[PDB]
């Protein structure tokens, strides 16, 4: 029973240590054999983190005239294909760490089935 | 520098420097006041023939010839920083805070930021 956000990011780092080699060879450009390495390792650092993350705060007025502060989140992982699609969850245990995770997970989920828009949550 | 940052935002938002349309206008109005004091006296003491050369001071002249935008800024600042102290002095009495000023600073802020949520209907429902 390991942490989850480590699991997802754990796969990406693992799956990038595999494709990295067969991917340098299939590049076309006027570079060295080492400038390509610095080009692949580099793009793979750009795909990994989450571009945008927001954080909100609401003045809601309860039914009994009271007030309280609701607190939300939304993370858009990638912008490479627009829009971004991602569900909304209502739960008292929605951290900002698990929103980054599930957002990144959809950018790859909706890529294996060739659905254009990127990931969010 | 927050106050002057507010003045720069207005300068960039009026699309004209400060006073460009008024410096030479307010300059003439000063010399016509002096020439008015001169004439008015020389209608009473004037039969004696003595001229009365009413003229600006050597400092008030150094204020007319070099009147620029820089003066209006260093003025609107000295007016903010003064109108605002009188409100901290006051609050330091309305709550009997003595020589605790820091608390009176935050008390003014909260008491003004409160009057904006209250008279607005915070909820859009
Ligand atoms: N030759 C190959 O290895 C592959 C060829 N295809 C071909 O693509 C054509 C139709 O695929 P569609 O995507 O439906 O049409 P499309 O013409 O609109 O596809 C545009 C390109 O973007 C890729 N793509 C799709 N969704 C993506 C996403 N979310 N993120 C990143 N890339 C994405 C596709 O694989 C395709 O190469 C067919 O000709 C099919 O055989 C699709 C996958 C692999």
């Amino acid at each position: 029973d390991p942490n989850f956000f480590k699991m997802v990011e754990g796969f990406f780092d693992r799956g990038a240590s595999i494709v990295e080699d067969k991917l340098v060879e299939d590049l076309k450009t006027r570079e060295t054999e080492e400038q390509k390495r610095n080009r692949v390792r580099s793009i793979l650092r750009i795909i990994k983190p989450c571009n945008h993350v927001l954080s909100l705060s609401f003045p809601i007025r309860r039914d009994d005239g009271s007030w309280e502060v609701i607190e939300g989140y939304r993370a858009q992982h990638s912008q490479h294909r627009t829009p971004c699609k991602g569900g909304i969850r209502y739960s008292t245990d929605v951290s900002v760490d698990e929103v980054k995770a599930l957002a990144s997970l959809m950018t790859y989920k909706c890529a294996v089935v060739d659905v254009p828009f990127g990931g969010a949550k | 520098g927050v106050t002057v940052s507010y003045f720069e935002w207005l300068n960039n938002l009026n699309h004209v420097s400060y006073g460009r349309l008024t410096f030479k206008y307010e300059r003439d109005s000063n010399y016509h006041l002096l020439m008015s004091v001169q004439e008015s006296l020389e209608r009473k003491f004037g039969k004696h023939g003595g001229t009365i050369p009413i003229v600006p001071t050597a400092e008030f002249q150094d204020r007319i010839s070099g009147a620029s935008e820089k003066d209006i800024v260093h003025s609107g600042l000295a007016y903010t920083m003064e109108r605002s102290a009188r409100q901290i002095m006051r609050t330091a009495m309305k709550y009997n805070l003595g020589l605790d000023l820091r608390t009176a600073a935050y008390v003014n802020a909260i008491e003004k930021v409160f009057r904006v949520y209250n008279e607005a209907g915070v909820t859009f429902t």
